[PDB]
């Protein structure tokens, strides 16, 4: 069948180089030529214990634009499953008697995989679980790289922000480093730092990597600048804003970069990208966005569909 | 049967013998592996005296042959330790362990977010790196830890 | 047109013998021979004025795999209706001019029954009302107990848990006495003991029952072990605890079961159920959840649809 | 000399042997009551042939005289112990468990909201033979069980 | 020196007749002629980490009339205490650094009795500790019965209401058992029973008690009759309103009451004891209510003062 | 006139080391021999605008033992003040309009200086201003070593724990400064170090100060050991657990601790230092919060007294 048919989709660290070829592949031919009665009859389950309308939303719109239906929840002081005393492997045992496909976030680091092993043979993709993984984040921020750079290797790729805490920067880089050739720039401030063992790792591959204390130090040798959310509640107030002239983006830092180069986050920006970015061409994380129809759709008939001849 | 004595215990007709246990060690690996759990005669010796290592733990399990990986789920806590096996008054094997690919059961997620805590699943850890020293990474939640914190909680 | 045939479906006191072996019977072939356009064009509201996570994504699974559309909520404290000036009445005047039927679970006993007065010739089925009735938790349940024994009269079947306020064992036990033949043995503490009305219809049927104290004295004669959660906050937490060596099964009680005798619980079960009694081929608590799609299909079919060939 | 009994067992000079553990007790004597926790001397032997009464186990701990109140607790859980301390290589003393006055430490209290749960304290229950049973009424919420519903949890 | 001298007041057990006579005659004194400085320069901790505001107010009015400081809290409305896991052991350690007595209530049961561990020489008095003890309702109870009664010993309490849950009928049975030849009737639905422990306890102690359904059979002998209250979350609404619902006192059933019965309660009463029910001679919960503050006044004078000046 | 009379303790920086002898030669005083009316027909203002318990309570018997009254609220438990956009500057110029002394802790920094420019006559004692000062804690702590040391100068002092974020270690480091030859230790794990304008201060004044990794390397020469807090969220769930949380004492460290080391913490102690280290003479945590209500009687004596009898 296809290599990912029917299977769970729940670490970066479980998925090759070839399957996240195949997914960047199918989601380019979806994006082109639409299939919108691919999973009729089809019921997927929303579960969303941890609520995220960005994300849920996403994935919903997917299951819908292939035509399937939808049941499921979010809970923000709400509707009672997981309780306490209803544990997740029986909600999972209850539900993947329902269902043909699981989505799940939830706050517990391992909850998705935990799942795995109560679903039957219904597939569970992880929207999030805990500090742990977001492989759904990471297939459409690749997608939107080769989509623009027109290649997954050989990037000068930065990351900047808060380093130790983004989980999306930490999957991305696992996931660009089973590529060929790519050298990563990691602007942090050094209380927020990338964390020993991604570093550890990128040198058992070989991969090129510095430290940078500024994008302004970068910025002309750069294909993705992927900018994080700095996260106040980790810093003091006043550590927050002492950094430098800090690490957010304005049009005035962008006159160098590459004609070419493209500015991507994963949404929030509350404040580390100003509005007159968005107007320049570098501009690419609402575009990102909307590339998570693509790739969320792409994971989709892959798991549901057992030969996908689009 | 045979001569017994306690210095150095002896024969049992056909079973495990664990000698060389650390010291302290014994009760653990009774208690963690749950060898009690038999109806067989186990015969135990705690804080005895030994060549090389002077005082040491070990335990006599008679008509159960624990085996290849039951042997490996000991090299945590008991790695220089002999497991000796017995038929017929003559330890026709003598096995040592080796440090295994998955511990499971066993040890504890010091992190407390992971799921496993609360819930109907085994604890298991992929093991990594022999003797310069020992990371353990949770099935689960994905993190790696020093094995020296995950045997503390 | 079939009997239920945009019938109210608010109590099983209302359904006769025949009408519960119509749905039964229908459900059992839509679970054979599956039919997912059938109701294709009709929007089901599903009205959870009490949250139950549970109960509601069953029934909306069930209404997208007949092909039916939704709208509804479900209201932990969230989305006005109802509010306190808005009557249950005018919201259902207002509802049963938008949808084809309504579904509700609501917290006072017989606002399902007001419903009915003010829906139209809009049907409402009951998902719960306050202590009084769950009729489609009594339909999936002897679906369960037909599907498993073979038949519904003749039984031998052991209730445990809280008898007094269990709602689902009071329905099971009116449903049950509509066939031949059962015996039924109650294991409660006495705190919690089947009330004396359940108790006084049995002995104008001229049903057998018999009351215990531990499953133990029963688990040879039995077929059915319906099991219920018991309910710590109408207790002591040091009754709870003191109560025998409980009223909780494990596998070694389950030693002396008949071969086809069966586990089952509406659920959650917090710990009146150990995990390793779901692993012996008694349990079927999770396959009794994964029937009330079937139950639900059928109910629903019947309703909404004035003669069903399948 | 051969009707097997021992095969040559650890007399031992001077310590207490426990003997007539019931079966399975055997363990859980040495964790509750911290048994192991020395350095000197014990050898266990678990479901030995009670060729007399029952199948069994029995602890010899050398250099040890556990005594009074210690033998007292092990009532509830082997009340059909003997305890024999040896000074000079025979009994010197032997003695039978009787229910002492209060359990302490070793028990937990069944009622969840006892605040005994969450803090730094150790159980003890006052123990009642109420003819039929025993009951255990627990110091901090004065909640009184039987000594079966408290002995799981 | 007293014999409650610095005592720790934390169970009606633990009091002996003679400490239950002892405070019952301080109490009379300091209600004749009072010692508004007795506790002069003492500072009491006054700690609710439940919130009981009748109790409260009258502890510390209690302090207040014989002179001391009060400092301390109400809870259960998050004022900043077991803020990250402090245990109440080390709460305790840290108040019993500095205030001379500390007053409790807290909802675990055995709670006053560990302070007790950590306190030093501070004496801990209980107000309350979960479904165990609360002496100080006994004792002004007591003191109520013998202010009307003139005497503890020969009575025939009547006890009323929910006698399986409330805390305070099972101290007061306990503590009027202590004295001679006291009859119980007690008047309680089937499910809210008096326990066997306490009827065990009198029968081992050849106490005469008995069962009976409706006050009219034994008005008429009665001296002292408390009223409970039952909560209706104890029984569900049906139950409570069903010809259970009539443990309720009017004025017209005081008709051959003798002229010393008195009607005690507790506290909140909402509808057991109707409001005609005040106008009589008979009705005596607000006088009992008064009776809080000396007997709690004597009890801190006994337990700070080493020699009292009767 | 004493130089304290009158003035406003905000901040441990504006106090001398003669501010500081002389509180602590009056906290010694108040200690040996009480005086229960000094502030007599004083009325003081307690206000917690963020809730804080343990001060609290402190800080009230304090006023309680000189005599004086306490009018106040404790708030972030809406007790209606902040309601309709009333100003600190406007309620702080009504509240002294009728108390002798304001006692304020409030979640923002620079709020009890504020309080300063509004108050007139009246002083602001200062219980904390969010993470900016917390005299009063630097005070007892002071006394605290005073009295168990003999001395303040000359002291070995390791500071272990969160040293970025503790307030208290980052003001007493600056009180320790104000005195001679101090030596300091700080063993932190690097995501929680000791920021740099402390270290910066400690070079520019000669002071000698080291890190290091165990509490081992250094326990020898300890005369006082300050134990801070982590609280998990400054790091994350793994972070902490992983071999960082190991800041920890237990009994078996003090082995080789000199004869006059004591342990000290500001408190909620929840880890950082095990149960069996309360049984050993260096445990001196509640002894230290015991000095808190002399430390904070001196300084109410010494403001609002102008002269006082020694
Ligand atoms: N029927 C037997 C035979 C031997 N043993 C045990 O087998 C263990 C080790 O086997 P052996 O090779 O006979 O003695 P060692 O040479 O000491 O083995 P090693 O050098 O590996 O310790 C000894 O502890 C001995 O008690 C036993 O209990 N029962
Ligand atoms: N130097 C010695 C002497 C005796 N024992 C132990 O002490 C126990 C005491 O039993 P004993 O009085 O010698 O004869 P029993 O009849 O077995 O005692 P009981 O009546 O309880 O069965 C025996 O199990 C024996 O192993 C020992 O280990 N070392
Ligand atoms: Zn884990
Ligand atoms: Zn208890």
């Amino acid at each position: 069948a296809n290599p990912l048919y029917q299977k769970h989709i729940i670490s970066i660290n479980d998925l090759s180089r070839d399957d996240l070829n195949l997914v960047l592949a199918t989601a380019a031919k979806l994006k082109a030529n639409p299939q919108p009665e691919l999973l009729k009859h089809k019921v997927i389950a929303s579960c969303f214990f941890e609520a995220s309308t960005r994300t849920r939303l996403s994935f919903e719109t997917s299951m819908h634009r292939l035509g399937a239906s939808v049941v499921g929840f979010s809970d923000s002081a709400n509707t009672s499953l997981g309780k306490k005393g209803e544990t997740l492997a029986d909600t999972i045992s209850v539900i993947s008697t329902y269902v043909d496909a699981i989505v799940m976030r939830h706050p517990q680091e391992g909850a998705a995989r935990l799942a795995t092993e109560f679903s039957g043979n219904v597939p569970v993709l992880n929207a999030g679980d805990g500090s742990n993984q977001h492989p759904t984040q990471t297939l459409l921020d690749l997608f939107t790289i080769q989509e623009t750079q027109g290649r997954l290797d050989n990037l000068h790729v930065a990351m900047v922000g808060d380093l130790k805490y983004g989980r999306t920067v930490h999957s991305l880089t696992q996931a660009l480093a089973k590529f060929d050739g790519n050298r990563f720039y990691f602007i942090a401030p050094d209380a927020l730092a990338m964390p020993q063992y991604i570093l550890d790792m990128l040198d058992e591959k070989g991969i090129a990597w510095s430290l940078h204390s500024s994008i302004e130090e970068v910025m002309a040798e750069v294909d993705i600048l992927y900018m994080t959310r700095v996260q106040k509640e980790r810093l003091d107030p006043s550590e927050y804003a002492n950094v430098k002239a800090q690490f957010v983006l304005r049009a005035s830092d962008l006159h160098n970069a590459k004609a070419n180069m493209k500015v991507l986050h994963p949404l929030p920006r509350v404040d580390e990208i100003a509005t007159d970015v968005d107007k320049t061409p570098h501009a690419w994380y609402f575009q990102q966005a909307g590339n998570g129809i693509f790739a969320r759709q792409a994971l989709l008939a892959l798991v549901l569909n057992r030969d996908l001849v689009l | 049967m045979t001569h017994d004595n306690k210095l150095q215990v002896e024969a049992i007709k056909r079973g495990t013998v664990i000698d060389h246990i650390p010291a302290q060690i014994g009760f653990k690996l009774l208690s963690l592996f749950k060898l009690t759990e038999t109806d067989q005669r186990i015969t135990i010796g705690l804080n005895l005296p030994s060549g090389e290592m002077g005082r040491k733990d070990l335990i006599k399990i008679e008509n159960t042959f624990l085996s290849e990986d039951q042997v490996d789920q000991l090299a945590l806590y008991a790695p220089q330790a002999t497991v000796n096996r017995i038929d017929n008054y003559e330890v026709v094997g003598k096995s040592r362990p080796s440090l295994p690919e998955r511990i499971d059961n066993v040890l504890v997620c010091p992190n407390s977010n992971c799921i496993s805590h609360a819930e109907p699943v085994s604890s298991s850890f992929a093991v990594r790196k022999r003797a310069n020293d020992i990371a353990l990474k949770c099935k689960y939640c994905e993190k790696e830890f020093s094995h020296n914190v995950v045997l503390a909680n």
